[PDB]
């Protein structure tokens, strides 16, 4: 029931095209509001609110600190990038694709084809449905990209359809860990 | 291979 | 392309501190404050990199000191509670008698304080459960994962109970075969 008081700081390193373009951000929060901020595109602290003006001015008076922050894109961002490059930037985990039917309403027939794509990394994924070699773009609902919190992702891409005997449905998956599209078929 | 912490700066 | 975040916070009066490293939404490691030891999200990370926990403990002292300054300068304005959004799901499709893992995703909340309890048929579970620290978001809020490895059966139902100061009643998200 007592009041809470939170101090929260983030030091962000943003990488584009490997380490060719690197951006460094420092952010200071109290409770829910950002007050001070260092942006490598500026090279100085700036006040986000009037509450953070004393810290920005005082910090901008310390030349030794501004030089540390201005060099972070190299001494901090690019350094830490190379430390874990082998098991983060280059981490690759193949997807596990399975198809199984389901039902929109318990008392109705199987009118829902689920394409489960789980256990992959990174989060990038593209899934497509096909009826008899033609792509089905209408009637597709999905959970979206689900982060499992353990360096793996999953997603369900479902197709609302009435399967007819003889028809073949194909779930096609594209992921940076595989070269050619991955296909799984389901026959009625 | 050793990670580096940014150092926190004391406020006014 | 890629983002690396170093997130640290200190909370009063709970006196809770955290220091962690993020890579595109995932945890590389966090510094255990009591043990003063670098905990890697995946054991294999420790074999490829390192980090001296003393740097984190040093930053947490500064953050603790800055909190006192900002609490005074802000005239002791308390934080506004933001209740969490809770989701329960499984690591993979569910096959009977085939091991799996229930995942409770607590999202979009502040301050970073939550009690999370796994319930099997209403009874608490305190064996086999694991949990991550508070993870950063793009919008100054926090998220958190809890895990319950289980053997799927038709006789067992599960509930993830979450309690947050921004919640009137504790949240219960359900899951069953
Ligand atoms: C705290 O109180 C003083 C008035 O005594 C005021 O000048 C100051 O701005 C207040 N802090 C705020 C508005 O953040
Ligand atoms: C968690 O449980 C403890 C003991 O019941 C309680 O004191 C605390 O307020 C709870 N935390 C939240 C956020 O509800």
């Amino acid at each position: 029931t007592r009041p809470r008081f939170l101090e929260y700081s983030t030091s962000e390193c943003h990488f584009f095209n490997g380490t060719e373009r690197v951006r460094f951000l420092e952010r200071y929060f109290h409770n829910q509001e950002e007050n001070v901020r260092f942006d490598s595109d500026v090279g100085e602290y700036r006040a986000v609110t009037e509450l953070g003006r004393p810290d920005a001015e005082y910090w901008n008076s310390q030349k030794d600190l501004l030089e540390q922050r201005r060099a972070a894109v190299d001494t901090y961002c690019r350094h830490n990038y190379g430390v874990g490059e082998s098991f983060t930037v280059q981490r690759r985990v193949h997807p596990k694709v399975t198809v199984y039917p389901s039902k929109t309403q318990p008392l109705q027939h199987h009118n829902l084809l689920v394409c489960s794509v789980s256990g992959f990394y990174p989060g990038s994924i593209e899934v497509r449905w096909f009826r008899n070699g033609q792509e089905e773009k209408t009637g597709v609902v999905s959970t979206g990209l689900i982060h499992n919190g353990d360096w793996t992702f999953q997603t369900l891409v479902m197709l609302e359809t009435v399967p007819r005997s003889g028809e073949v449905y194909t779930c096609q998956v594209e992921h940076p860990s595989v070269t050619s599209p991955l296909t799984v078929e389901w026959r009625a | 291979g050793g990670y580096r912490a940014r150092p926190a700066k004391a406020a006014t | 392309e890629h983002v690396i975040i170093q997130a640290e916070f200190y909370l009063n009066p709970d006196q809770s501190g955290e220091f962690m490293f993020d890579f595109d939404g995932d945890e590389i490691f966090h510094v255990d404050m009591a043990k003063k030891e670098t905990v890697w999200r995946l054991e294999e990370f420790g074999r490829f990199a390192s980090f001296e926990a003393q740097g984190a403990l040093a930053n947490i002292a500064v953050d603790k000191a800055n909190l006192e300054i900002m609490t005074k300068r802000s005239n002791y304005t308390p934080i506004t509670n933001v209740p969490p959004e809770v989701t329960v799901l499984t690591n993979s499709p569910v096959e009977l008698r085939e091991p799996n893992v229930l995942i409770c995703f607590i999202d979009k909340f502040t301050p970073p304080v939550v009690n999370v309890t796994w319930l099997r048929n209403g009874k608490p579970v305190t064996t086999g459960v694991s949990e991550t620290v508070f993870l950063p978001r793009e919008d100054h809020l926090f998220r958190k994962f809890h895990y319950l490895p289980f053997l799927p059966s038709t006789e067992d139902v599960y509930d993830c109970r979450v309690e947050h100061w921004g919640l009137d009643e504790p949240l219960l998200k359900h899951w069953e075969f």
